[PDB]
């Protein structure tokens, strides 16, 4: 997994 | 004096040197992959990621009304020789960006010296690569030759604006979070970037904005960098190990906090940061026992003491009489906090004097097509902010309302969530 809302 | 010295196409002909048709070990077969080899130890390759992972090999979606917010799918990306020569061109000004920055040069410098460690072999007095952190390359008499390697830039995966930071495991050691390292293969695109908003209060809420404002490409590049420099240097922070959000179970990883900086890293406690820092100082003690064992080495690209005196510079040692290494606390401390501290997003955003989210916990609002090769729409030295033009001012360049002509916003996420 960066990026918070493709982690979500 | 650039980062990268040489100015690619990418229908050059192959050198086996620098320009050539190598294969990563995937353990798993793949046909060779045109790659360039951009700076010691850094390669990129223009190619989507089918290959680090062998259940994504598939360019297409999951079905129509199968899919991720905040996702773009675009199948034919980066299929033709134009869109590769556009690719590496946009990634190699990316990091000539970077480097012009003084914490870019450090940071690339840091990264260039954080050679993946050698405890690959099974015997305590022998010094081994591991395999893994290798590439091979096809050289000009058409045979195979492996090669050390710190980073590899490649395309995205199915998902054209997942970027992220990967690299092969171990059967047995966590080489991301041993104090090791790895190589790092990071899925970047230079075509897309992300848009976000001004005010605080719209760009954290679900509901609202249209992303008005693009990240500069340089940031996103830098934010995975970091993420790279942590895992180079084996001081990764557990992906487990998350802060609760306060509508949704929503969590977020210390490690990416870490990496934003600014006021979203003071949400990792103070007794943890301690817990962590004393873990990794801990490992790294335990590759200064492993080099003291060390009498022997494996192949002969370099000698013994060559690479001792890799893993002292690497790792900052000590050494006294012997040529026995230990750690310092002064200098471990020092490394430790340029890797987690100093290199954070928030910092690149100062350097770069950009406008950018003010914290990693935010909505994105769109994701915009892009052309930074033209020196008309992006430059090293200011981005899409171009010195005395209208865009110089206000970030008026990364204004997708103003500089309209940079931008084509190909989806809307607000709502979606
Ligand atoms: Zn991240």
């Amino acid at each position: 997994c960066a990026r918070w809302t493709k982690c979500l | 004096m650039p980062f990268v010295n040489k100015q690619f196409n990418y229908k050059d002909p192959v050198n086996g040197v620098d320009i050539a048709y190598i294969k990563i070990p995937n353990v798993g077969q793949m046909q060779p992959v045109k790659a360039f080899k951009i700076h010691n130890k850094i390669w990129v390759i223009p190619e989507r990621d089918t290959f680090t992972n062998p259940e994504e090999g598939d360019l297409n979606p999951p079905p129509e009304a199968k899919q991720v917010p905040v996702s773009y799918y675009d199948s034919t990306y980066l299929s033709t020789d134009n869109e590769k020569d556009n690719y590496l061109k946009g990634v190699t000004k990316l990091f000539e960006r970077i480097y012009s920055t003084d914490l870019g040069r450090m940071l690339l410098t840091s990264i260039v010296r954080g050679i993946p460690f050698w405890g690959g072999s099974t015997i305590d007095t022998e010094l081994k690569v591991i395999d893994t952190n290798c590439i091979n390359v096809i050289q000009p008499d058409g045979s195979y030759r492996s090669e050390e390697l710190n980073l590899v830039i490649i395309g995205p995966s199915a998902d054209i604006i997942q970027f992220e930071c990967k690299s092969f495991g171990h059967e047995v050691l966590n080489l991301t979070r041993n104090g090791y390292g790895s190589t790092q293969y990071i899925r970047f695109s230079p075509d897309f970037t992300f848009g976000f908003e001004e005010s605080l209060e719209v760009d954290t809420n679900p509901l609202l904005g249209a992303g008005k404002f693009a990240t500069d490409p340089a940031v996103t590049l830098a934010h995975e960098l970091i993420h790279a420099g942590h895992r180079l240097y084996g001081i990764a922070i557990n992906p487990n190990r998350v802060f609760k959000v306060n509508m949704s179970g929503l969590e977020v990883s210390f490690e990416e906090l870490r990496t934003f900086g600014g006021h979203d890293a003071k949400f990792i406690d103070s007794l943890q940061e301690n817990e962590f820092r004393l873990y990794y100082y801990n490992k790294f003690k335990d590759i200064a026992s492993t080099l003291n064992k060390a009498k022997s080495i494996v192949g002969t690209t370099a000698s013994l003491q060559y690479m001792k005196n890799v893993f002292k510079e690497k790792y900052l040692l000590s050494e006294d009489t012997s040529g026995k290494f230990s750690v310092d606390k002064l200098k471990f401390d020092k490394l430790y906090k340029m890797l987690t501290e100093i290199y954070t997003e928030d910092n690149f955003v100062k350097f770069f004097k950009v406008l950018n989210r003010k914290t990693y916990l935010n909505f994105d609002k769109a994701v915009f097509k892009i052309n930074i090769v033209p020196k008309v729409n992006y430059t090293i030295y200011d981005g899409f902010n171009l010195r005395n033009t209208n865009l110089a001012a206000n970030f008026n360049g990364q204004n997708t309302e103003i500089n309209n002509m940079n931008f084509t916003k190909l989806k809307n996420f607000t709502g979606l969530f």
